[PDB]
RNA sequence: UGGUUCUCUAGGACUGAUUAAUAGGGACGGUCGGGGGCAUCAGUAUUCAAUUGUCAGAGGUGAAAUUCUUGGAUUUAUUGAAGACUAACUACUGCGAAAGCAUUUGCCAAGGACGUUUUCAUUAAUCAAGAACGACCAUAAACUAUGCCGACUAGGGAUCGGGUGGUGUUUUUUUAAUGACCCACUCGGCACCUUACGAGAACUGGGGGGAGUAUGGUCGCAAGGCUGAAACUUAAAGGAA
């Protein structure tokens, strides 16, 4: 499996259990910039970062707010003109979570994206 | 599998009670690799008995580096050398006795270990290309 | 000489091991004799696994000081002489000395 | 008693015949006392909740296939929705 | 311990001594002063380790008695793989124990099939029948079928005359099924496939064929 | 550092980038197992034979029978030979990729788990294809069964292999090392008993449910009526009553 999908998918089912702390690694700076803009939508709390010497370990604490984390496995290039009908085939709804790229400015959501006028290649998901 | 390993230190440094020098260890390592011993011995009875607990740390760089850069390189890594040395043990007990099938199918696991090391080895080329496993 | 049927089969029980040797010595005489021994794994006092077997290996050590030790009763012995030692059950009791470090 | 008596007999050599998950295992006393009239021969409550299939959620997504992966989306899609 | 008593009883009633040893775990029966019996000591021998076999006492006491005895088939060392052998066994017990039950009525034995041995207790026409039943059972012929011929032999005994003639042909159990035999041409199976110890080497990838 | 004799007390020959995955491989260590191969050893049955002892039956069956038997069967005792097999111990235990594997001892290579402040440094995962294992003496396999699946959380008791710690009893001593049990922790297994939470979708040949009912259709099979005995009112004999 992938790198991100696994810790996304801990942080899924971790929090369907009903757990209030998920341990996941390694960790990459991917993992790190797809929980900052969760976290930025208040998706999960505070997350820790320990650095052994391998590759890292997160400790993310997540309160009841999140139901879904993914990743689109083709990392496909989407544009500005297209990130609305991507978020309109993809998510739940019209408004509801956020579709989270890699662009030139970084990872970011979607609506950030369209905001400071920046495309890219899709990542993943948040609703 | 089984999770059976060794826990390396998250300090970087010399443990403070190891006053030896950074210079004798290596002298020490190339007097054990002359008399004739692999690397992972090298670095075993340096850990026993010679208390450097490893010598990437204590030294400047580990010791293939160091066998390679004091003259003593391998001519075949050690890995490949002893799976070609447990592979013609059962090719020579193969031979004494012919219906060991079971030590047919194991000889079987070891030679398709041997072609995928020495497959990366060969594509690293550490070992030359053209290099068959007789 | 020889046990009755139901003596041993009065002693066999499961959950433990039956280790049983036998030699083949010649005495002080030119008698040879192929000579058995038969033990069972005991339980201590405290055991509460209700297992106590043997790990194999402390049966090949076993069997290893009982036929060391029982070719060393026989060669050191007559038949007169190993017949009254086999009389009071002592060369058990030697086994059992011998065997309790294991 | 059924626990008693297949203790009893597992803790022994014996071999007992096979029951099904939720029934009574049949046994003197249930011919005897002519209990199953009065029992049944398995609690049909937690038969029929046994019985009932997983509540599945609801269904979210259209546009790709949802593996431990993540999301495939085929390149069809991605040309339909390019 | 609960049930000893009742031994004490059954067994003082013919002049038998009995200990119980809860320490090292055992049973034993010793003739008294006053045994005039000669053989019930066996039967008491019998009745120990039944006992210890776990059978309960009120059908172990039953051992006591000139016209019972006990018998022990070992089913172990008949067939090869741990799956036939114990689908055989289940076989010789039957669904919802109603093959075993049938058997105990029939013989008038009182049948234990526990690990590998079946235990029985009973007159000696139903220990044979009992042993038959279960020998023929561990090789491969079904127990209903032994079932179905001791039926047919109860209502074939309980009539006064027919009981000095051959009762094969009411018997169904002579089946006549061994009625194949394989007639190929033998092209392979005269001498294929001779047996070398060494393995080939393997079709070697794309990125050796290209290294 | 010594070949000896005079009381430790007497000379002697002497070049110029990172980790080190609770990924993978390799080494090492003490081990572990009914994993395999070869050799060896034993056991008591069985069958056969030799020698006694004794005499009329022995098998076997629901009863019988084929069979053996005064040229001594069966039973008993001593001994030999053969081919198998490894009883009880034997387990919801172990090992093996599966089929499978149970006597001892030795050799030959192998393997796994654990321990590791050893080594290499991505060498990796899945499977269509393909490969390995699976003229004589003639043989059985299935046959009542079960269960909700995975990418999935925690446990609980018991057990097998390794390791660490504790500090009591069995052990014991200046010959080597080495146990057994109790307890806690931990890793890895064969199972068992539970829990919480998820879309879990996108050796080849097949008609259409279960239980029945009717039939002016089609294809069949089937009745009569004493036989002999019909062209013959016909014998003997048989049947029936």
């Amino acid at each position: 499996s992938s790198v991100l999908a696994d810790a996304l998918n801990a942080i899924n089912n971790a929090e369907k259990t009903g757990k209030r702390q998920v341990l996941l690694r390694p960790s990459s700076k991917v993992i790190i910039k797809f929980l900052q803009v969760m976290q930025k939508h208040g998706y999960i709390g505070e997350f820790e970062y320990i650095d052994d010497h391998r590759s890292g370990k997160i400790v993310v604490q997540l309160n009841g707010r999140l139901n879904k984390c993914g990743v689109i496995s083709p990392r496909f290039n989407v544009k500005i003109g297209d990130i609305e009908k991507w978020t309109a085939n993809l998510l739940p709804a019209r408004q509801f979570g956020y579709v989270i790229l890699t662009t030139s400015a970084g990872i970011m959501d979607h609506e950030e994206a369209r905001r400071k006028h920046v495309s890219g290649k899709i990542l993943g998901f948040v609703y | 599998k089984g999770i059976s390993s060794s826990a390396i230190p998250y300090s970087r440094n010399a443990p403070a009670w190891f006053k030896l020098s950074s210079e004798s260890v290596i002298e020490q390592i190339v007097k054990y690799a002359r008399k004739g011993l692999t690397p992972s011995q090298i670095g075993v009875l340096l850990r026993d008995a010679h208390g450097v607990t490893q010598a990437r740390v204590i030294t400047g760089n580990k010791i293939m580096r160091i066998l390679k850069s004091n003259g003593l390189a391998p001519e075949i890594p050690e890995d490949l050398y002893y799976l070609i040395k447990k592979a013609v043990s059962v090719r020579k007990h193969l031979e004494r006795n012919r219906k060991d099938k079971d030590a047919k199918f194991r000889l079987i696991l070891i030679e398709s270990r041997i072609h995928r090391l020495a497959r990366y080895y060969r594509t690293v080329a550490v070992l030359p290309p053209n290099w068959k496993y007789e | 000489m020889d046990f009755t049927t139901d003596k041993l089969r009065s002693m066999v029980r499961k959950w433990q091991t039956l280790i049983e040797a036998n030699v083949t010595v010649k005495t002080s005489d030119d008698y040879v004799l192929r000579i058995f021994a038969i033990a069972f794994t005991r339980k201590q006092a405290n055991q509460v696994k209700r297992h106590s077997y043997a790990q194999s290996s402390h049966i090949r050590a076993i069997r290893k000081v009982i036929s060391e030790i029982l070719t060393k009763e026989v060669q050191g012995s007559t038949l007169a002489q190993l017949t009254s030692k086999l009389i009071p059950e002592v060369i058990n009791k030697e086994i059992e000395n011998a065997t309790k470090d294991i | 008693r059924i626990k008693k008596y297949e203790q009893e007999a597992a803790e022994g050599g014996i071999v007992l015949s096979k029951v099904k998950k939720g029934q009574f295992r049949k046994i003197e006393s249930t011919y005897k006392k002519d209990i199953e009239r009065r029992i049944g021969g398995s609690i049909k409550a937690r038969d029929k909740e046994k019985a009932t299939k997983r509540e599945r959620g609801l269904k979210i997504s259209s546009v790709g296939r949802s593996t431990r992966n993540g999301l495939i989306v085929s390149k069809r899609d991605i040309a339909r929705i390019s | 311990k609960t049930i000893w008593n009742d031994v004490t009883r059954a067994l003082d009633k013919h002049n038998i001594a009995c200990v119980l040893d809860l320490v090292e775990g055992s049973m034993t029966v010793k003739t008294t002063r006053k045994t005039y019996d000669p053989a019930i000591i066996l039967k008491a021998r019998d009745l120990i380790k039944l006992l210890a076999r776990s059978v309960p006492f009120p059908q172990a006491v039953k051992i006591l008695q000139d016209d019972m005895a006990c018998d022990v088939i070992k089913i172990g060392n008949f067939v090869t793989n741990k799956e036939r052998f114990v689908k055989r066994r289940q076989r010789l017990v039957g669904p919802n124990g109603n093959t075993l039950k049938a058997l105990e009525l029939l013989t008038k034995c009182y049948i234990l099939v526990q690990g590998n041995t079946v235990s029985a207790m009973g007159p000696f026409k139903g220990l044979k029948e009992v042993r038959r039943v279960v020998e023929d059972c561990m090789k491969n012929i079904h127990p209903i079928y032994h079932i179905k011929e001791l039926m047919i032999k109860r209502e074939l005994a309980k009539r006064p005359e027919l009981a000095n003639e051959d009762w094969s042909r009411f018997l169904p159990m002579f089946k006549k099924r061994n009625v194949a035999r394989k007639k190929p041409k033998k092209i392979r199976n005269v001498e294929k496939k001779v047996y070398t110890p060494f393995p080939p080497a393997q079709l070697p990838r794309k990125v050796d064929l290209e290294i």
